[PDB]
């Protein structure tokens, strides 16, 4: 999601010169195969908890964040690309709103689709006879030579097809059908195969110049394509009623689009010492002390990104786990059982050695405000998301005898139920262990595992 | 690569560098909290939002450039956040429009579409020269009207002006110029110079002022650019606007280019 | 201050405007009235007209728009020529008098039956100077009444 | 309770936000039907000393009567009904695609004649309503004023209301200053004055009008105490060239609500009997002596020659009309006004530094410099 690529065309931007972009393609693939491979045993039914992949909701929901910026963009560079197709619908299913899902997809078909298949994008030139076939780069001014001349791909018909019969809506997978079947040639004994691309003929570049998506076109590339063809008999596979969506897809990512009620957030109000909860008492809050948690025991997040570089470490492979990478609300919600210990794990935006925006107690206010609403936006586990949020001595006044007006404020709007968007039911930290996500680290059961082992004896 | 980008960028400047990244944070969710407060703004300056952070931070509290850096660096992060929502959303705490134009033209806003709007403009001329910098119709061809490329060129065809408020005066001369060219049937057929049109504006200004009985002393120059300071604080709209005097240059520099025109539609 | 009665007489007009009871004056309807008057423009003309008048109304006419209109936004000399005008459009002769009959020829063409004496009574009830002819000045000075 | 709004509503996003009241889209769960969710911070983030606190909740509490007070009526939102908590009190309306007028006079600047008539002939026949049940508002500015997609008013903040007992005239200081009557400001300076009563949403409603049809509020200026001599004195002109396009049955109902004294003043009930807002009923016999027959094909024929007439006088753009006047002539102003709002209509907020005058010059520098 914060990586530049030359994508799924493997030329980055439109420039086809190197340079690689963001394209909202790569990122949703990104968040799909995350959302896929979560809690997954990776032998299947006959697994156990070392094959467990897993996967932090806080990138995939940053990958979606950054789909809903883009789309129906795919890139800075380009205002709409058909590869989006492959992230609206299938395989991807990585878009959770469907009034996006169709706004792309009506975006692509008028400004994309031809009468032999869809441009992969405006300006493409990969095969336009305006393209001379040796040099692999775009000159910027040749970029304007290829406009309404693109080639069309039929690959992406059978995408059509494949997210027609994945929603069922009988008449897209007709029309569509029927439009792919007059591109198809003929081969071998008969047998249908796909073009990779119709080409413009040299002589009618400048009449589907005046006039886009007219000209007869010519099969050029690659013949089958693979990938197209792949697509296609799977399509026609279905569309028959020979495979099943849930054969298709086990995960049931077909149901990402589907609505999603907000969940009520629970929050264990916290206090350093005693004296804070003496302070908070006479407020008329109730708090438990860190150390009548325990045996639960709390840490900052970067302990749990510490925790989390010892993911798939294998010294013979020569590979050290994860990077260390910090935790969204979403990593820091959930209750981690590590050693048969629960642990939960402050929300990063209360560290304030690494900086000091959690020094100002209105900015906690207000970015509690907002992983609060994001978080109750974009919880898609099992249980109840908990934040354990701990009174330091900082939150209270610079006399030190009162806690913050704004923290108190925003603590009697938590207990009251609502605060900032979010729906919140406050309690103890026993009480939501049996009502929370309850991800077990395997990882650790045989650096960070001696500072652990020294916290828990 | 980012963090070291930002201590490049410093040269040295610490202070400037951590304010940067704390406001691009600060961006960052007001991104994912509200994002129409960007609609106009195509490119985040994080350090000229310091600086007019400074510069408005020192028209309150009058004080000089030196204190109102002082004084910025010493706020807490939730002023920030606000200081920098006042400057974004437009909310107010020279002159009136002079601290409007001084800060539209240093965030380098511009109305939706005016990327967009310059396209079709250039598609009537040969090229928009801003201090002898042209921006011809080869660019149009070259780049889409809603391409982030052509946005760029726009822009640095219109950062040439180093000042932020005639900068603004030239973005409304542009606009301006597209809505006479909707309203004009025929082309130019060669470039316009849209800080002449402003100049000569700023000559029409100064000329019905002292009609209507303006002194010297109102009416200043400013030193740089040479546009008069009441024409900076001048409202947008109305008989006396800006943007009637830059209606009023907008035609008659046409005048000497186009010998015969046609306006139709209204 | 435009009286019940003043209001009344632009909503009859409005009326003799369109004959269809649609509610709205359309460019075709004008015109049928521009014509019936005899002062035929283009369709086009209509279009523009009814565009000065309204601005957003596709070309419809509405009664607030018209009394709009009707209410003397007129100045001394622009209500002058058009007062002169309507009288122009009462005299096909031009003699410079109001005949009764002529009165009858305005209705005709306006399509509104109404009776013979009536008419002769109408420009009598209105008439003092010219027994039979309402003077211009008759109809400056009823106009503003 | 907090349960009580969640097994009803669901808040979906955030639609607007206030000094302390944040409106929210929600889906009712049991109909599926979009309705509107103001919530109000009752501590305020904790800037709200106990006295706002509790004055805040009995100016909510109040703001429910009302509220409950009118009901059914087409152009005023319907409190569905309205939750309580120690640190919120949430109230649930009707949903408003669209934003404020305020909102809607930055798009257009200067509303037509046709969209303003409909829109405040609600209006009026909202104040009718209004005072009828003997309660005034105090507070009538456009974003006060709420736009659903076919246009119409749904007058939004009754906040500042409250019922006058039969013959009380108020006397404290409650409203935004450009939109304050003569007397508002008259009853703050001296205490002979023993009130105001429910002719107060007259002026307010007239101001409406030369905002909605101009694009500027009538008395305004950057100053604060400026502004309130122009508004006691009541120093307002139809300026040219902007308001010598619009006709003349404008003018006069504008003056009726901007009379400085109120017992002069339009009152609701008379205000939609003035020309503009008379209605063409087909179904009218419309009888008439002679003389009235005689002057309406007279005025038939006079009005079709007008709009020859007035039409052919209409000056097509031309260059050197642009050189001379921009502003003087119709299409040409309007349009430089409409790429005013274009640039700058971020500028433009509620309140006195922001209003929407701000963005129009028409007077000399000399003369603004005067003094
Ligand atoms: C109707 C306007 C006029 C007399 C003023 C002169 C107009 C122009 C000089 C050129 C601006 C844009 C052109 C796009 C093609």
């Amino acid at each position: 999601y914060k990586t530049a690529d030359f994508g799924i065309w493997e030329r980055g931007d439109k420039t086809n010169q190197g340079i690689s972009e963001l394209n909202a393609s790569s990122v949703g693939m990104a968040k799909a195969a995350l959302e896929a491979l979560d809690e997954l045993d990776l032998f299947g039914v006959k697994g156990g908890p070392q094959s467990v992949i897993h996967v932090l909701a806080d990138e995939v929901q940053h990958c979606q964040s950054i789909l809903n910026s883009l789309l129906p963009r795919a890139s800075t560079s380009k205002e709409v690309d058909a590869s989006l197709l492959s992230v609206v619908s299938f395989p991807a299913f990585a878009v959770e709103d469907s009034q996006l899902v169709e706004l792309t997809k009506q975006e692509i078909i008028t400004k994309l689709q031809g009468r032999y298949g869809c441009c992969r994008f405006l300006r493409d030139g990969y095969k336009t006879p305006k393209e001379d076939p040796n040099r692999l780069y775009y000159e910027p001014a040749e970029l304007k030579l290829f406009e309404n001349i693109e080639c069309e791909w039929p690959l992406f018909w059978t995408y059509f097809i494949l997210d027609g019969v994945f929603s069922g809506n009988a008449e897209q997978v007709q029309e569509y059908k029927e439009a792919l079947e007059a591109v198809l040639i003929k081969g071998k004994n008969g047998v249908p195969l796909l073009p990779e691309l119709y080409s413009v003929p040299p002589d009618r570049v400048d009449e589907e110049y005046q006039n886009p998506h007219t000209v007869d076109r010519v099969p050029m590339g690659k013949l089958p394509h693979m990938w197209g063809q792949s697509l296609y008999i799977l399509g026609s596979l279905m569309a028959e009623g020979f495979l099943a969506p849930g054969e298709i897809d086990p995960l049931n990512r077909r149901f990402s689009t589907v609505p999603k009620p907000d969940v009520v957030v629970q929050v264990s109000i916290l206090a350093e010492t005693e004296e804070i909860k003496t302070i908070l008492k006479d407020k008329g809050i109730y708090v438990e002390t860190i150390a009548e948690v325990y045996p639960i025991r709390v840490q900052p997040a970067r302990i749990l990104s510490h925790i989390y570089s010892s993911l798939g470490c294998n010294n013979r492979m020569k590979l050290s786990g994860r990077p260390y990478r910090h935790m969204g609300v979403l990593g820091t919600s959930k209750l981690y059982d590590i050693r048969k210990t629960i642990f939960t794990f402050t929300p990063q935006f209360i560290d304030q050695q690494q900086f000091y925006l959690a020094l100002d107690n209105k900015m906690i206010v207000e970015m509690l405000r907002t992983d609060l609403s994001y978080l109750c936006s974009r919880w898609r586990m099992t249980g109840q998301p908990t934040i354990t949020f701990p009174i330091s001595h900082s939150m209270l006044d610079e006399d030190g005898t009162s806690l913050n007006s704004s923290i108190l404020a925003a603590l009697r709007k938590m207990q009251d139920g609502y605060f900032g968007g979010a729906r919140v039911q406050t309690g103890k930290l026993s009480e939501f262990l049996t009502t929370s996500c309850c991800t077990h680290l395997s990882f650790m059961d045989p650096e960070v595992a001696r500072y652990l082992d020294h916290l828990l004896a | 690569a980012l963090t070291q980008l930002i201590d490049e960028a410093s040269e040295g400047d610490m202070s400037i560098s951590i304010l940067t990244q704390e406001i691009m944070v600060y961006l960052a969710m007001y991104m994912r909290t509200q994002p129409g407060l960007f609609a106009e703004m195509f490119r985040l300056r994080i350090g000229l939002i310091i600086q007019v952070m400074a510069t408005e931070l020192a028209h309150s509290l009058r004080c000089s450039a030196e204190e109102a850096t002082e004084g910025l660096m010493n706020l807490s992060p939730s002023a920030m956040k606000n200081l920098l929502h006042h400057i974004l959303s437009g909310k107010e705490f020279q002159g009136q429009w002079q601290r409007r134009r001084r800060l539209d033209g240093a965030l380098n806003r511009v109305p939706v579409g005016f990327y967009q709007k310059v396209w079709k403009v250039l598609q009537k001329c040969h090229g928009l020269s801003v201090e002898g910098f042209v921006l011809p119709s080869s660019t149009t061809r070259e780049m889409t009207p809603g391409e982030i490329k052509f946005s760029v060129h726009v822009e640095s065809v219109l950062n040439r002006v180093p000042q932020p408020e005639y900068r603004q005066l030239l973005v409304e001369a542009i606009l301006v110029l597209t809505m006479l060219a909707d309203i004009e049937i025929h082309s130019i057929g060669s470039i316009i110079a849209v800080e002449k049109i402003v100049h000569i504006a700023n000559d029409l200004f100064l000329q019905e002022q002292k009609t209507l009985g303006a002194d010297d002393t109102m009416l200043a120059k400013d030193p740089a650019s040479g546009i008069c300071t009441l024409l900076y604080d001048s409202a947008p709209s109305g008989r006396f606007g800006t943007m009637t005097y830059l209606s009023k240059a907008a035609a008659t520099y046409v005048q000497e280019f186009l010998p015969h025109s046609i306006c139709a539609m209204q | 201050q435009l009286t019940e009665e003043q209001i009344a007489e632009f909503k009859e007009a409005f009326s003799l405007f369109d004959k269809d009871g649609d509610g709205t004056i359309t460019t075709k309807e004008l015109g049928t009235v521009m014509r019936s008057l005899g002062q035929n423009p283009t369709e086009a003309e209509l279009q523009d007209m009814i565009n000065e008048v309204d601005a957003d109304g596709n070309g419809t006419i509405d009664f607030p728009e018209f009394l709009t209109m009707m209410a003397r936004k007129m100045k001394d000399t622009d209500s002058e020529e058009e007062i002169r005008e309507a009288f122009r459009v009462f005299d096909k002769d031009g003699n410079g008098y109001i005949s009764a009959a002529e009165l009858r020829h305005v209705m005709t063409n306006l399509g509104e039956k109404l009776t013979d004496e009536e008419v002769d009574e109408m420009i009598r009830e209105a008439d003092i100077d010219g027994d039979g002819q309402v003077n211009y000045e008759e109809f400056v000075q009823m106009m503003t009444a | 309770s907090a349960q009580d709004f969640y097994e009803n509503y669901e808040p979906k996003e955030i639609l607007g936000r206030g000094v302390s009241s944040v409106v929210r889209r929600c889906i009712h769960k049991p109909t599926s039907q979009e309705y509107a969710v103001k919530v109000i911070d009752v501590t305020g983030g904790g800037s709200f000393s106990p006295e706002e606190v509790r004055e805040l909740r009995e100016a909510t509490l109040k703001e429910v009567d009302i509220l409950r007070k009118v009901s059914g009526h087409p152009n005023i939102i319907q409190l569905k009904d309205t939750y309580e908590t120690n640190t919120f009190f949430f109230l649930v309306f009707d949903l408003m695609k669209r934003g404020e007028l305020f909102d809607y006079l930055t798009e257009k600047v200067t509303l037509s004649e046709k969209e303003t008539r409909k829109i405040m002939r609600a209006l009026l026949e909202v104040i009718c309503t209004l005072h009828k049940l003997n309660i005034v508002h105090r507070d009538l500015k456009p974003e006060n004023i709420l736009l659903d997609d076919n246009m119409n008013i749904k007058l939004t903040d009754f906040g500042f209301s409250c019922q006058l007992e039969p013959g009380e005239r108020l006397r404290e200081v409650c409203g935004t200053p450009s939109y304050l009557a003569p007397e508002i400001i008259e009853c703050s300076m001296n205490e002979d004055h023993p009130g105001y009563g429910k002719e107060v949403d007259m002026w307010s409603t007239g101001v409406i009008m030369y905002t909605l049809l101009a694009g500027s509020p009538p008395f305004w200026h950057r100053k604060q105490m400026l502004m309130l001599r122009m508004i006691m004195s009541g120093n307002y002109q139809f300026g040219s060239p902007e308001w010598d396009d619009y006709s003349d049955t404008v003018k006069d109902l504008v003056s009726r609500f901007l009379v400085v004294q109120p017992q002069n003043r339009y009152t609701a009930e008379e205000a939609l009997a003035h020309p503009f807002f008379q209605q063409y009923l087909v179904e009218e016999v419309r009888h008439f002596s002679p003389r009235g027959k005689f002057k309406v094909i007279a005025l038939t024929v006079l009005a079709s020659v007008r709009i020859y007439y007035q039409y052919r006088r209409v000056k097509p753009v031309t260059r050197e009309i642009v050189i001379r006047d921009p502003y003087a002539l119709r299409p040409l102003r309007r349009l430089i006004d409409a790429y005013a709002f274009r640039i700058y209509g971020h500028w433009v907020k509620k309140g006195q530094q922001q209003n929407r005058a701000a963005l129009f010059e028409n007077t000399p520098k000399a003369v603004l410099l005067s003094l």
